[PDB]
């Protein structure tokens, strides 16, 4: 919701890449890609997912 | 490769950890009752909050 909840579940999703869970974090990238600020962010979550599949 | 949110969530915090899974919880349920077009949107925000709480349960 706010940003800081919201930077919490980018973290939250890197994390979970290094532990199988990329069905959430995939869900939580798409969201935060809705935002302009957050562009790079997904792009970590998303390389670390693809990184790890 | 490990954040300091994974260390926070394993039980070296369990007051943070608690208070994050609470307002996530929180959050979950403002969308929602916020999805009673635009609703596909919200709807991707609460696949996202839901999705968080899936993985600090996985990693806790």
């Amino acid at each position: 919701m706010n940003v800081q909840l919201k930077k919490q579940l980018a973290e939250l999703a890197l994390a979970g890449t290094g532990h199988h869970c990329h069905q959430e974090a995939a869900s939580i990238a798409d969201w935060l890609a809705q935002e302009e600020c957050m562009a790079e962010c997904v792009t970590l979550i998303r390389l670390s997912s693809l990184m790890n599949q | 490769m490990m954040t300091n949110l994974e260390t926070r969530l394993s039980g070296a915090d369990p007051v943070f950890a608690r208070e994050l899974h609470a307002q996530l919880v929180q959050a979950l349920g403002d969308v929602k009752r916020r999805l009673l077009q635009q609703y596909q949107q919200w709807q991707q925000e609460a696949d996202a909050i839901e999705a968080g709480l899936n993985i600090i349960e996985k990693i806790k």
